[PDB]
């Protein structure tokens, strides 16, 4: 119908209203890909139409009131079903949508519609977000990454090799002064960034104001008295998003090179809008990634890496974190290689042993940068390298800040273990087996290195390949 | 079936969709609202006074800003604090609506746990407009 | 140690530096309870310690450098922890921290901190959060609610009956005079409220500007007509925050009663910021809540009902959304009454019957006021006034139009049942087994309740009691 | 008791909350009133104006802001400088009476030191509205 | 000399002042201009006066019905009465104490204006307003027992 239906009083099945199995999609339609298991005495095709039904229009009961609107064409469509191979009450559901049905490019209508109302049910017992076909139309009304990868290389004034980084720690409490000392001393000793925690911003007696002030202080000679670029990411956090455009604001008086936010843990329109103003001040924006064990790790009941990949794309941002191999992020081989390559690159077709159910029509769309963050340092150098090459981005969190001749030596023992593997890499060697014999071959006369190996002579662990959520 | 709209009358808020209540159920209903713990008290309302307006607006810049105006009631003399009769409450009543030809006369009540008034049966004027 | 300690390099443990099982609280700690399965190979205490540890300080290498911050009173502690009944490799965590750690009242630094970093480990297979303590200096420096149960009660000029509304279906694209001859006819007919969906505020030609003022015609007449106070909940919904702030602003102008938004589907610091400028503006603040399947249902694994409407209400909101006992959102008994006694009052010691662990010291913290959506009609209206009252804002989606005598009948029928019901309790009647025949009374002659009767005539469902997730 | 609502008529300001003055008691007040310096002039005021009024906020973008309508009463003829006699006043009352059925007749007088105005007794027409 | 329009001013009983040689003084610094030094005043200084706006004395008012006679003997058409007991103090509600209120401004305004002796009529004038407003014949039994007028030296 067109509208004009005077349909009887009741609900007329899903399955011969929204169901559709030889569905011809256009360029310009929106598709999900879902893994779904119904409760027990649910039809798959039932469920499927009924989330489809639910997302496009809705009905508790239909009479010709339903009739008002126009269906036709602009109701979405369930489409031809598959069953998942390791469960038997799994399958893997495709719905479309027509372009006429959402706000064009709105980020909390899309949500709402497509996981919002869907990812609720009674009678659905679990459903996860296997892929979306987002169309080139609505990618471009979406605003993407403010000054992404290949904007960043030409911008950050330096290339060749990875962004050598450490993660900023304890997080609780280190008065100005120290933190200044301890921020002087890694740059200068060799880091090119370092990076904030959410307790280091903002602490009781201590204003980000004041600790921007102590940063600024340092950030200056840390440029000035070594000659090498360098900086350190700000970060920025807040409850309120009166007090987030106050912290923006008074850091643009200064105009700082690269910061980042932990908005997209807070909302998603927060970095949303938060990327315009970047992309209007001329900025750089790196976007933190958490929550892990709730979100990314929804087995067979929610999210997963590659539809979180290309969800925090179809936001934004210029780098977002990555791995941090082992503890609170993962660190596998089958889980992060594609979800990197989903944030890195452009052009490339659906395959289904990647994952990918649905393409999304590239040319033209930024990458954004991985950041990795790094809890096991020397070793574990020549695996990270040779896997990411010149990927990353590598913020540690054993390096510099566990090494015990100080801060200065430890992020002079992590640049000369980094130009040692990146030496190493452009010899052309096979870096599993060589990268030990180069580590030691380094550590005759880098003393740092040699004391960083001594230090770390317990850690060989390289990365697990099969999924482990 | 079916045409539905009110013919010669409005619907005076709650309790207006339904058959008017009668004194019997009134003060059966005043009994069982008192024994719940509620505190009863007696109110009335001029014929356009009781019925939404806002024409009032006019005097002010900033509107609608959640402001409304005819909906507001006045007591009459006295809640029932202490003594909480019926009777009492029904020879009230009747010397209310002999007082007002043109008022309506209504009974509200409040719980003092959080002190929050509720507004209750019924809407009644001896020159009430047509029933539906 | 109060700062200065030279660490010996290494990991010291967990149970030596964060469990402290003989703990008494200060009145200015913020405790967390947590129930937790660690992997196969992680002894329990060195989990809880380690999770205190991270949230806390965090290491990956400890030396003298992580002497440089204050430890002493200033850092997070594990108590004493005790099993599950339910799985034996099931846990329930107590954990403290300090006022010292946390920027006063900030949302995403204690959000990124006690869920963000916490709620990701390898090692953790499952952790659900089980309640929070949160002292009355954070409490106070949290906003709550901004127009809550005992202003509302008074704003919204009438009380002392249920609040009876629907929502607007189908979601897809109903135009202009359509939506307004629909709203219009509802409201005239006897609903206090009507509500719109996400898709229905925006769309490819329709405007939320426009739509708007065929609401701004419809609701004038739609009190001046009627006569009672009655109005509508705008669904106000957007992809930036700076669209957002424009439909903000643009309905300030009119100053309408009561709205609501999905903006805290979008983002918790959105909403506060929200929440504060309809405080400042003297608004009403409607609620939604959405994702039910992937938040409030993650069994051992995440989020709980409890720790969610402790949340949403120290964030903020007057009207908060809430079970749709069929389809999408809960039903239950032993869901339900626990999330909504948690919404709605004050001053209330902790139970482990209700699944309260801590205690938030209260004495001024507004209510807040649960909306249902009410898929079922007529004869479920007896069991839901008789569990809940005077509580509810109930919104039909089969009440009204589901009628096939059209939306004022529909309206009159859901009325005469509001009102029936009401008398019913205002008789003290024996509501659960007299209901059926006060609904049989009253279709005698009201035709448009025998109508709804003969139409709804097969739905006969109360309430599940147990827990569904 | 207490029943109070002032019914077929309305209170107009200072003086209508008792009963009406003598016209003998009101030409001994002006004699007092010119006898304590106070300089009498006799006003009048149609009886859609002599109500207030908000409706003029239409007109205007910044309200209420201070204004008020319909609170203005107009000259009869002369303020009374020079001569002082009572009976005049009288007699101009009559002529005043004669001349507006219905219009509102009401004396003010000021006080010429900080140059203010009192607006006394009494608000009256020969068609005036119930008594209390 | 920073300004206002109204002033807060005694109390008569409470809070803040009632008496004669405080208040009196206090009242002709704010309503008057034009008006040299004295020391029986404890007027040390003149400030020159000539287009200084005055400001208007705002009392509060604990007590009613027998001192609103004195009140206006003492004060005259100055404030700005904000009563206490007045109103809010009446047991048949906010209309009838209002209205009693009401009943004895008018009632000694019009005593003041046929020029009575009003200390020592004012007594009798609230008796004859009582026939027949019962409003205020109520306000005269609740407070039958306060007969004060004002203490004259300052009692700091």
């Amino acid at each position: 119908t067109k509208a004009g239906a005077g349909f009887k009083a009741g609900v007329k099945d899903y399955r011969l209203t929204y169901y559709t199995p030889d569905y011809v999609v256009r360029d310009t339609d929106i598709l999900a890909a879902f893994r779904m298991t119904p409760q027990l005495g649910v039809p798959p095709e039932e469920c499927g139409a009924a989330v489809a039904a639910e997302s496009s229009t809705g009905t508790w009961t239909t009479v010709w009131t339903d009739g008002l609107t126009s269906l036709d064409r602009y109701k979405g469509r369930c489409y031809d079903i598959e069953p998942v191979p390791g469960e038997d009450n799994q399958y893997i559901a495709y719905v479309a949508y027509p372009i006429d049905l959402f706000e064009e490019g709105s980020v909390t209508n899309m949500f709402t519609s497509i996981v919002g109302n869907v990812f609720g049910f009674k009678a659905l017992r679990a459903l996860r977000l296997e892929d979306l076909r987002i169309p080139p139309a609505y990618v471009k009304t979406f605003v993407g990454p403010p000054h992404g990868i290949q904007v960043e290389r030409d911008k950050l004034n330096k290339y060749g090799r990875g962004l050598l980084g450490c993660t900023i720690k304890p997080k609780l409490g280190l008065s100005a002064k120290n933190y200044g000392r301890a921020v002087y001393e890694c740059l200068r000793g060799g880091l090119d960034f370092t990076k904030d925690d959410e307790n280091v911003n903002s602490q009781p007696f201590m204003r980000w104001r004041d600790r921007f002030l102590f940063v600024a202080e340092a950030i200056y000679k840390a440029q000035a008295e070594t000659g090498e670029v360098k900086g350190h990411y700000l970060n920025a956090t807040a409850g309120t998003c009166e007090e987030m455009m106050k912290r923006a604001v008074c850091a643009k008086e200064l105009g700082v090179p690269i910061i980042m936010h932990d908005y997209l843990t807070g909302g998603f329109t927060a970095n949303t809008s938060l990327a315009i103003y970047c992309r209007d001040n001329g900025l750089l924006l790196h976007i933190h990634r958490a929550m892990h064990a709730v979100i990314d790790r929804q087995r067979n009941h929610g999210i997963h890496f590659r539809v979180l990949a290309k969800a925090l794309r179809m936001s934004g941002g210029d780098h977002l974190h990555s791995g941090t191999v082992v503890g609170k992020l993962e660190g596998e081989r089958e889980v992060t290689l594609g979800f990197v390559d989903l944030m890195r690159d452009d052009y490339v077709e659906k395959d289904r042993s990647r994952g990918i159910y649905f393409t999304q029509d590239w040319c033209s769309m930024p990458g954004v940068m991985p950041v990795a963050s790094g809890g096991i340092h020397v070793w574990h150098m020549p695996a990270l390298v040779e896997i990411f090459g010149d990927d990353a981005c590598l913020q540690f969190g054993g390096g510099t800040l566990g090494h015990p001749w100080g801060n200065a030596p430890g992020a002079a023992a992590n640049r000369v273990a980094l130009e040692a593997c990146t030496q190493a890499r452009n010899e052309g060697r096979d870096l599993a087996r060589e990268g030990g014999d180069v580590i030691r071959s380094a550590c005759k006369w880098s003393p740092e290195l040699a004391a960083a190996c001594e230090v770390w002579k317990e850690i060989k662990f390289e990365f697990d390949t099969i999924d482990k959520l | 079936m079916m045409v539905w709209t009110p013919v010669n009358n409005k619907m005076f808020e709650t309790f207006s969709y339904l058959p008017p209540l009668t004194d019997e159920q009134i003060a059966a209903q005043v009994d069982y609202i008192v024994a719940n713990g509620w505190i009863p008290c007696l109110e009335f309302a001029e014929a356009d006074k009781a019925y939404v307006s806002n024409e009032s607006a006019i005097r002010f810049g900033s509107v609608s800003c959640l402001y409304y105006d005819n909906r507001y009631w006045t007591m009459w003399k006295l809640p029932m604090f202490g003594c909480r009769d019926p009777m009492q409450v029904l020879r009230e009543i009747v010397a209310c609506t002999k007082a007002f030809p043109d008022a309506y006369v209504r009974l509200v009540a409040f719980d003092n746990q959080k002190q929050v008034q509720i507004m209750g049966f019924l809407v009644q004027r001896p020159k009430t407009a047509r029933d539906f």
